[PDB]
């Protein structure tokens, strides 16, 4: 499970072994202002060696 | 010359030579597999030529 | 965000003098208006916190102007009652010299508090 | 005015040092207290506030939001097919930083819009 910020679904044939979920906003904070981007999780299945 | 871009090519300083190559060793490490090292070879042997 | 803007048209300055397309000229120049756009938006919301500040201390001032009325009213009374009742030349000197001063002042707050609304 | 002030207050205090009244030393504490008050009122009268700045630039500034607007999915919708359709890699990942670029700074506007008015 990891946390990302890119929206997937904008070029999605990248991730084609991910369950993708969206698990809050957050508060992006600049000079000036109030952002409030969404934040996303990516989920994935593997065994190593 | 380190670099490509449309309509010519492109320069930089050493600090650029040196991320670029520790970027290729990293890269070299995480994506193994035997068609890497076949084509280094035989890429070689061209090169050469 | 302003650092994108300055990749975005550098990597599209490079499309333009390698090929055609007019429309790298028509989405070139767009660009540039919504980042003008943009920075000339940020200070006018960025004014907005002086405003409603400046507006607070507005209303304390309007609020202080309410009790110095009725301080000199009921100091006016005070010293119109202490004339009355006295007997020495010096007290009514004065006395005269305070009611004249009441007067002008009172003038003078009634006329700024008029003007402040 | 300010003479008068002065004379009087030491009118005052002489007339008290010779005799104590709860009346003289309430007018004395507000005498002081009105003189204290009017120097701050005539501080604040030279300077007053900047009415200047109050009146901007702000009619037509009302307007260019739904132009802005205009074009807004207008190029969205441009730069949405130019992606599509083209084939090299530079301008697939300059077509996608563009993207990510204007999804942001519409809705940064939209939210500085709404939070204004």
């Amino acid at each position: 499970m990891e946390f990302s910020l890119t929206d997937p679904r904008l070029e999605p044939h990248k991730w084609e072994k991910y369950c993708v979920l969206e698990i809050g906003d957050m508060l992006l904070r600049s000079a000036i202002g109030q952002m409030s981007r969404p934040m996303f999780l990516y989920v994935r299945t593997n065994g190593t060696s | 010359p380190i670099g490509e871009s449309p309509k010519g090519v492109e320069d930089g300083s050493i600090g650029k030579v040196c991320r670029t190559l520790l970027a290729k060793s990293v890269f070299n490490s995480l994506y193994a597999s035997p068609q890497l090292e076949g084509f280094s070879a035989e890429s070689r042997k061209l090169l050469l030529v | 965000t302003v650092s994108s803007f300055q990749d975005i048209l550098l990597r599209m300055s490079k499309m333009q003098l390698g090929s055609s397309s007019e429309d790298l000229n028509g989405m070139i120049t767009q660009f540039e208006s919504l980042k003008l756009y943009r920075d000339s938006l940020g200070e006018a919301v960025m004014r907005m916190g002086d405003l409603h500040s400046l507006q607070n201390r507005n209303g304390k001032w309007r609020e202080q102007l309410g009790q110095k009325f009725e301080e000199i009213r009921w100091l006016i009374e005070e010293v119109r009652h202490r004339l009355k009742t006295t007997e020495n030349s010096f007290e009514q000197i004065t006395f005269m010299q305070a009611l004249q001063l009441l007067f002008e002042v009172e003038q003078e707050i009634r006329t700024f508090s008029f003007q402040l609304i």
